[PDB]
């Protein structure tokens, strides 16, 4: 029960193949069925398949919707489960979760945090980060809203924080948007004591090991 | 395959109210129907299994019922930590199929937005690009419209984005972007963000700035 952890790449080009892996902590791996469920952003989960008990012989069933392309396997010796995907297509872009089946409380009594798999022939490109400070003769109250433009990056996601979490007051990080094959996103924060304090946004893009600290 | 339908898709209720979620299977599923709660940025979590069994650790305000082709999830009194999307799951037969889902929105008192406009950064410019930004924050209800206008003229090469209901004040925030080339950004002067909150106010809200400056 305690923990289910998925790992496995994210950006892959069409036609390729990929292997996600799921690890299970805190329970006898071998005594449970294990599942893979995926969910395309903005839509309901979709059940992929499962691998049986040790008792049922570790056999597998698959949702016909994918069957043929996906295979599931375990490594009972070290509590790992795997999902092998082949001929990745564009619609296979989604968050993939492994989920223990369970006894009584089932199916899916425990999920993992998921991992996004992005299928596309675009390339890993880091973001450009611009500070957003109130401009050209603009009045402003005692609490000023400031922001950061995170532009032209791929693929998702990026991470924005303020004053390294120290100022997590009024913070709004807006969902990304696809402008001609690249993601652009915006983040706002609020500060009384605007100028004399120092506000910095911390952006990070893992798909490029980018970590930027833009001061405003 | 067994196709699951849920209704309604969206649901706004006041904290403390009675809420009811519907799920219809297209074949008798007998008693095998589950409910999952998925909060923002989280993996679905099991609420109830086989039309009416609460799972360990879930509050008593939840209950399920119905049987065969129609099922219901009912929340006696809506808590703010119950704002989320809800999924129905048929599992008598493989492939196991989920329902379309239902999103709950906590209701609140109208709120006019705080609008804010940002001219391009000297840095973005120094690279011949220019994005004007308009943060349109903490408003309610969700319906709203923003328009950009360069020198009084409505414009379009825009990009909008709205957050999800905030867990702290139940408002919505929106960000709109206006991307131009440095050259075109320079052959104009007054940039504007006008928002109309079908509610809050009639005279509409406008924020601008003169590129040469006031």
């Amino acid at each position: 029960e305690v923990k289910l952890l998925e790992s496995g790449g994210g950006l892959v080009q069409p036609g390729g193949s990929m292997r996600l892996s799921c690890a299970g902590s805190g329970f006898t791996f071998t005594d449970f069925y294990m599942n893979w469920i995926r969910q395309p952003a903005g839509k309901a989960p979709e059940w992929l398949g499962f691998i049986r008990d040790k008792a049922k012989g570790y056999t597998t069933e698959y949702n016909p919707s994918v069957k043929g392309r996906f295979t599931i396997s375990r490594d009972n010796t070290q509590n790992m489960l795997y999902l092998q995907m082949n001929t990745l297509r564009a619609e296979d872009t989604a968050t993939y979760y492994c989920a223990r089946e369970g006894h009584t409380a089932a199916p899916f009594d425990y999920w993992g945090q998921g991992v996004m798999v992005t299928v596309s022939s675009a390339q890993t490109t880091a973001p450009s980060v611009y500070p957003l400070a109130p401009g050209c003769g603009d009045t402003t109250s005692s609490t000023v809203t400031l922001g950061c433009l995170v532009k032209g990056y791929f693929p998702e996601p990026v991470t924005v924080t303020w004053n390294s979490g120290a100022l997590s007051s009024d913070v709004h990080t807006f969902p990304a948007v696809l402008q001609s094959g690249l993601y652009t996103l915006t983040s706002s924060v609020t500060s009384s004591t605007w100028p004399s304090q120092t506000v910095t946004c911390n952006v990070a893009h893992p798909a490029s090991s980018t970590k930027v600290d833009k001061k405003v | 395959d067994i196709k699951m339908t849920q209704s309604p898709s969206f649901l706004s209720a006041s904290v403390g109210d009675r809420v009811t979620l519907n799920c219809k299977a297209s074949q008798n599923i007998d008693k095998y129907l589950n409910w999952y709660q998925q909060k923002l940025g989280e993996s679905p979590k099991l609420l109830i299994y086989n039309t009416n069994n609460l799972q360990t650790g879930i509050p008593s305000r939840f209950s399920g019922s119905g049987s065969g082709t129609d099922f219901t999830l009912t929340i006696s009194s809506l808590q703010p930590e119950d704002v989320a999307t809800y999924f129905c799951l048929q599992h008598i037969s493989r492939p196991r199929t989920f329902g379309t889902g239902t999103k709950l929105e906590l209701k609140r008192a109208n709120a006019a937005p705080t609008v804010s406009i940002f001219p391009p950064s000297t840095e973005q410019l120094a690279t011949g690009g220019a994005s004007v930004v308009c943060l349109m924050n903490k408003f309610y209800p969700r319906d709203i419209s923003v328009k950009w206008k360069i020198d009084g003229t409505e414009r379009n090469g825009v990009l909008n984005s709205v957050t999800d209901q905030d867990s702290a004040d139940s408002t919505y925030s929106m960000s709109s972007t206006l991307s131009l080339t440095k050259a075109d950004y320079q052959s104009h002067n007054l940039y504007t963000c006008q928002v109309v909150h079908k509610t809050s106010s009639s005279p509409v809200v406008a924020k601008n700035f003169n590129r040469n400056e006031c």
